[PDB]
RNA sequence: AGGGGAUCGAAGAUGAUCAGAUACCGUCGUAGUCUUAACCAUAAACUAUGCCGACUAGGGAUCGGGUGGUGUUUUUUUAAUGACCCACUCGGCACCUUACGAGAAAUCAAAGUCUUUGGGUUCUGGGGGGAGUAUGGUCGCAAGGCUGAAACUUAAAGGAAUUG
RNA sequence: GCGGUAAUUCCAGCUCCAAUAGCGUAUAUUAAAGUUGUUGCAGUUAAAAAGCUCGUAGUUGAACUUUGGGCCCGGUUGGCC
């Protein structure tokens, strides 16, 4: 193309590239406020889990672990951030 | 470049290329001049007025002389939205 | 990349360019320490710490919310052990490879393996021991190796 | 540098409609990109129409800048070009070149085909490859009816369109000589509509 | 970097590569060996003086059909004994 | 071959239009980008958009 | 010169495959670089096949087929004509045909 | 009595362009050496050598003669013209033809300060045809051309009179040689200087200007 | 292993110029590459360049004109004497009016006109013209 | 000439040489 | 050196075949082929292309993983999961086009970023024979492996491509 | 490479050339040799990437710590009695 913006790249090409390519770095990983229905609490997970989160009532499961993203507990209630 | 005594002695100066900045030589028998003759009102040619762009050879062999043309054009008013500086 | 092999991933974790973080994260630094210190009291090491607290909390970086690291806090409070969990985890890896070889002799990759091993055993160790973290003349014997992993 | 006269009026666009020239191409490669409009399902590309207007209209500049209309070459090798560019010749001054290119054209100065044209309008990169390459030889500037898939080697000027479309391959024709005889004294009311119509740029069987 | 270290405290490593790979050079090898004063009539000497031991004909390497007529001398120096061309037309006859 | 008789019927009988059609409106499936495309463009049309099957 | 991109074969990222013997000469071949062709075939012939159904109970039951994949070396391959060697611009082509 | 064929042409034979530089900077391509001819009166030419070449066929040896031709005023243009051909006084001739359509300007400058008439070159460059490497140094005045001998009358003959040369491979290879002097000497406007930094009007080509009186009719 | 990163970056660079890109982006872009293209910057070889600040090691997006011929590293950093700048420019510069051979010496990253008339010598980073 | 036959030839020259050494050794 | 020895099969037998064959071919057939414990350490051990790192051009296909589609698909109509489709993405085996560039050329996205010559590092070569020989050393039961010349002799040996 | 019956190459005569009170020949060395290589070679096919991996000495090794601005003194081309 010979000229581009490098300095202001469009944002659905930033969205589109690797977490490692984009100009500045970062994670597209986030955390889930996520209600379980067990009691009244509010538990703070990884979207990226890697393990089975669970909480003081819901003593059993809450998200199970994946390859990549952790699958909720069929059963909960997300929020981002 | 000049002697002495100022007196520019150079076998002539060369167009450069306004896409890349490029000396076209003698032997670039692959570079373009464009000339866009301009306009008033009513959509007429007025002939005898250009705006005058130069390409050079190993631009146009790229296939990535198009572009430039719409990047110096959209630069100088001749089109209004065919190119886009952001990518 | 792949100091013994030929693989060329990158694989990495991008944290992210806010160094002050994480604007949602309400716990106080004091109480996200005594957490630190109660996990690693049942004797979980500071990488295991570190994805429970990623995980069952929102703890993103201890650095960013701790003025210092997981083994730091271990480090301040008395609970750093005498080998670094690396090393360990490469010395058990060492003594495993080292028993299925001893059973099953004509196992030449897994002799390969094992001493793809041992040279990065030693070459942590020779670090280590620049460092001062080990004290010098630590040896890993690989005759006594099986104690230092219990 | 030009004025709002010029912009794609609802006519132009409802007879550029009906011709369905909006039709890209399944595949785009990098250098057509600038005129990708967020593709429909099924893999059919859409085309900035105005980019192709606007396009159209620079290239119409062009032509009405060489003083000589009669050294102007107008290269077609498709069945759908071939009457697009002569009526182009017998509306501009535009010498046609349709049917076989005769390579060693611009070059070859002994051929009788021997040309040497100030600038040369090709209706498809693809199968005019041999002019485009020629011309590469001896500076003449290139004016393609690109497609999205389409070469853009040497290619100085694109005006992308649907290249698989006869009407669309005439219209565009039309649009260039209804703009190119408005760019000088021969179309002075530029609000009116040009007397014809494309129905004959078409190419027409058998 | 295309072979040969570019280190600034390398050059004990491109002086001995050096040094190794000098030898493959024809003249140097002989030199250094000094095999024109051990394997050779003269001892790197330009000349030198012998004793016509016989006169000999040697029929000339092909595509030459021809006598050269050389003379088998016997060097004072060395001993060493070696056929020695006699260049001219004629001269076999000055040499006896 | 090509002698003048044979060219000049060729330029009569491509002089020859059929009359008005093939252009004329018989109602465009202008579909929603296109729509969305032009009503950036700001240009007005017999909007028709339709939602083919699978 | 190197005649071939790909050497003779079809291996990259191996260094080693199988040997399959030839079915004509019982040269060992890699498996890659054998010429390997698939002779699907009816029973008897095509002119049989009356006499043979109008002799037949069961009538017209299913014709059976043979099936079985030929492995040749290349000098047999050369010899029975399988190959048939091409020129040197039209030898990249690997269409079946 | 010569009808031009090309614009070009028309345009010179009429005495439109007059001089060589409106080609040279318009990048004009010369299909005729009349052209070339009338631009540069004084243009004499040189021969470097003829060699045998023979094709072998059914029955004995068809052979042919290629001579190499360099042309050029010492006032900086130089043309290279390779031919072969059946007889070798015909071989000369289309040599001398084909060097005078293959005619490029050359670069001078000084080794120097800005003092006098630029006799050396004004960057060092390079040329590579088949293995032959040929590279151009500047020379301070006096030096003369440091050459072997066929380059070196290359170099007088487009006026060069103080430089350095220093070719790499086969160099007996005489063709190549030249071929490759010519691509050096021809790279010195190819190569850019910040003297030549500065921004130019692009003037319009001379074919557009008299685009009437081409192609007559 | 990257072990000049100066290196990678004067290449990036050179083949940016080579495809005629009119902009280049730079990758760890230490102090020593900053102070480099500001010397190229100061004389006209490049124009305006951008460091984008990541927490790690930054990158850089930089504007060329089309008015580089090469830009280059001499690794090793050769020691240079002031009676060794004349042979280095002869060595690498395509001429001597035009051209400039980028050291680094006491008083800072510079090119051999400048750090002749300042009577000072270092090692040598780099050429360009 | 084929370079595995001369290569079996200066191997058979080994083996003699060494074993007509022998005695003198 | 033990076990096992079905098949094939250096040596060999035996039939032909030849001007001859102790060659090709047919029929047998010891060692071997397989395994255990020890030796050997060589292959056109090849991608004839050392390893690490960055940049430079376009495309589709596939493998492993992941991310995103109110996508399709089954079993209860349709859930989850699984399989398929589409777009990204990281890593991998490659492939197609072109000549930016490279090469003596064949060709090469690396064999590019090299007289506009310097990212880091290891190994090897210096016309062809003699010769991987002699000798000395070392390893091996052995066959041999590693290291390794010289005297003398020659004007060519060779690489890629063109015509016949 | 010439010499086998016309030898532009041998033995001679004539003419001519080059250097010149000097000019050949032999051996050694230097440049030519970018055919020893830091500058500056080559390794797919010409001679040459160890069969492959580990690894000590050796060589090499990411980024980061005072930047910028202002004030004064003060040397030089010369620019105009
Ligand atoms: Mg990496
Ligand atoms: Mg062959
Ligand atoms: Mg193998
Ligand atoms: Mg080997
Ligand atoms: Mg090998
Ligand atoms: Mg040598
Ligand atoms: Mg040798
Ligand atoms: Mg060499
Ligand atoms: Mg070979
Ligand atoms: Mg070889
Ligand atoms: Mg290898």
């Amino acid at each position: 193309v010979l000229v581009q913006d490098l300095l202001h790249p469009t944002a659905a090409s930033e969205a589109r590239k690797h977490k490692l390519k984009t100009l500045v770095q970062g994670p597209r990983s986030y955390f889930l406020d996520v209600k379980c229905p067990g009691c009244l609490n509010i538990t703070t997970v990884f979207s990226h889990a890697q393990t089975a989160v669970t909480c003081e009532s819901c003593s059993t499961i809450l998200c199970t672990p994946t390859g990549g993203k952790a699958k909720l507990s069929e059963g909960t209630s997300f929020r981002r951030k | 470049m000049e002697n002495d005594k100022g007196q520019l002695v150079e076998l002539y100066v060369p167009r450069k290329c306004s896409a890349t900045n490029r000396i076209i030589k003698a032997d670039d028998h692959a570079s373009v001049q464009i000339n866009v003759a301009k306009v008033d009102e009513e959509g007429r040619a007025i002939p005898g007025e250009y705006v005058t762009y130069a390409l050079s050879g190993y631009v146009r062999s790229r296939g990535e002389s198009d572009d430039s043309l719409n990047r110096l054009a959209q630069n100088d008013g001749l089109l209004k939205n065919v190119w886009s500086y952001s990518r | 990349g792949r100091m013994h092999s030929a693989g060329k991933g990158i694989s990495s974790s991008a944290i992210p360019y806010s160094r002050n973080a994480p604007a949602w994260f309400k716990l106080s630094s004091e109480s996200v320490i005594e957490q630190i210190v109660k996990y690693a009291r049942k004797g979980l090491t500071p990488s295991q710490i570190g994805v429970l607290l990623r995980d069952a909390h929102g703890v993103t970086q201890a650095r960013v919310i701790t003025g210092n690291k997981i083994m730091r806090i271990l480090k301040s409070n008395g609970l750093a052990p005498e080998i670094p969990e690396d090393l360990y985890y490469l010395i058990k890896k060492a003594v495993s490879v080292r028993k299925h070889l001893e059973r099953n002799r004509k196992d030449k990759d897994a002799k390969f393996r094992l001493i793809l091993i041992e040279s990065r055993i030693h070459r942590l160790a020779r670090y280590y021991r620049t460092v001062a973290v080990l004290p010098p003349n630590w040896k890993y014997e690989s005759a006594t190796a099986s104690a230092l992993v219990n | 540098s030009l004025p709002a006269t010029f912009d794609l009026t609802p006519e132009d666009a409802q007879l550029l409609l009906a011709a369905n020239t909006h039709l890209g191409a399944r595949n785009v490669q990098v250098h057509q990109e600038p005129y990708v409009f967020n593709a429909r399902p099924d893999g059919v590309h859409v085309i900035n129409v105005g980019k192709t207007w606007e396009k159209l209209v620079l290239a119409a500049r062009i032509i009405a800048a060489i003083p000589n209309p009669e050294d102007v070459v107008a290269i077609s090798s498709r069945t759908f070009g071939q009457r697009a560019v002569l009526k182009f010749a017998a509306h501009t001054g535009a010498t046609p070149i349709a049917g076989r290119f005769t390579p060693g054209s611009f070059t070859n100065y002994i051929t009788r085909s021997f040309k040497e044209p100030r600038l040369v309008i090709v209706t498809d990169p693809r199968s005019d490859a041999q002019a485009i390459k020629e011309a590469s030889y001896v500076n003449i500037p290139v004016i393609a009816l690109t497609d999205l898939d389409s070469p853009s080697e040497f290619v100085d000027v694109a005006i992308p369109c649907n290249n698989r479309g006869k009407h669309s391959i005439g219209l565009i024709w039309y649009l260039l000589a209804r703009e190119v005889l408005r760019l000088r004294g021969a179309l002075v009311d530029r609000t009116q509509p040009w007397s014809i119509m494309p129905d004959l740029y078409f190419y027409r069987d058998p | 970097g295309k072979g040969k270290p570019r280190g600034l405290n390398s050059a004990r490593k491109l002086r001995v590569h050096r040094r190794n790979n000098r030898w493959a050079e024809n003249n140097y090898k002989k030199r250094l060996l000094g095999t024109a004063f051990k394997s050779s009539p003269f001892g790197g000497s330009s000349h030198a003086k012998g004793i016509v031991l016989e006169k000999l004909g040697i029929e000339s390497k092909q595509p030459n059909s021809a006598i050269r007529k050389c003379v088998r001398v016997q060097l004072i120096k060395n001993g060493k004994k070696v056929t020695a061309f006699v260049p001219n037309d004629g001269c076999l006859n000055f040499v006896d | 071959i090509s002698f003048k008789l044979q060219e000049e019927e060729r330029e009569r009988k491509d002089q020859y239009v059929p009359e008005v059609s093939a252009l004329d409106l018989s109602r465009l499936n202008v579909d929603n980008q296109t729509s969305d495309l032009v009503k950036s463009l700001g240009l007005k049309l017999p909007l028709s958009v339709i939602n083919v099957s699978a | 010169p190197k005649k071939r991109a790909s050497n003779g074969r079809n291996k990259k990222g191996r260094g080693h495959v199988k040997p399959v013997r030839c079915v004509n000469c019982s040269k060992s071949i890699p498996k890659d670089k054998a010429i390997k062709r698939m002779a699907i075939r009816n029973i008897v012939e095509a002119a049989a096949v009356r006499d043979l159904s109008e002799a037949s109970v069961y009538p017209e039951y299913a014709l059976p087929k043979t099936y079985n994949k030929l492995h040749y070396c290349v000098s047999c391959a050369i010899h029975a004509r399988i190959v048939r060697v091409r020129s040197r611009e039209d030898r990249k082509n690997r269409a079946p045909p | 009595g010569w009808v031009p064929v090309t614009k070009l042409g028309r345009l010179v034979k009429a005495g439109k362009i007059t001089t060589i530089e409106e080609i040279f900077l318009h990048s004009l391509p010369v299909k005729e050496f009349q052209i070339i001819d009338t631009l540069l009166p004084g243009l004499q030419d040189e021969v470097m050598n003829i060699k045998p070449v023979q094709k072998q066929t059914r029955a004995g040896q068809r052979t042919r003669f290629k001579a190499v031709v360099v042309v050029g005023d010492s006032n900086g243009h130089v043309g290279l013209g390779i031919k072969t051909a059946k007889e070798v006084a015909g071989a000369i001739r289309a040599g001398i033809i084909i060097a005078k359509l293959s005619v490029i300007p050359i670069r001078r400058g000084y080794w120097g300060t800005n003092l006098g008439q630029p006799h050396s070159l004004a960057t060092k460059t390079t040329g590579k045809c088949g293995s032959v490497t040929v590279r151009l140094i500047p020379a301070p005045r006096g030096s003369g051309i440091v050459a072997s001998p066929a380059v070196k009358k290359l170099l007088q003959l487009a006026g060069v009179e103080d430089v350095y040369t220093q070719s790499n491979g086969k160099t007996r290879t005489l063709e190549n040689t030249l071929k490759a002097a010519f691509v050096a000497i021809g790279n010195t406007y190819g190569f850019l200087t910040p003297n030549l930094w500065a921004e130019q009007p692009l003037p319009v080509s001379p074919l557009d200007i008299y685009s009437d009186e081409a192609s007559a009719q | 292993t990257r072990s000049s990163v100066l290196a990678d970056a004067l290449n990036a660079i050179n083949n940016a110029e080579k495809t005629g890109k009119r902009q280049v982006l730079i990758r760890p872009s230490s102090k020593v590459i900053i102070k480099f293209l500001q010397v190229m910057q100061k004389h006209g070889y490049i124009g305006e360049f951008e460091y984008i600040d990541d927490h790690r090691s930054g990158k850089i997006v930089v504007q060329l004109n089309g008015r580089l011929n090469k830009c280059g590293v001499i690794s090793p950093r050769f020691n240079v004497k002031i009676g060794d700048i004349e042979k280095w420019t002869a060595n690498l510069l395509p001429a001597r009016q035009f051209g400039y051979v980028i050291l680094t010496t006491s008083a800072g990253i510079m090119d051999h006109e400048e750090a002749r008339r300042k009577h000072v010598s270092g090692k040598i980073l780099g050429f360009v013209y | 000439m084929r370079a595995k036959w001369r290569k079996k030839r200066t191997r058979r020259l080994k083996r003699k040489r060494r074993k007509v050494r022998a005695r003198s050794k």
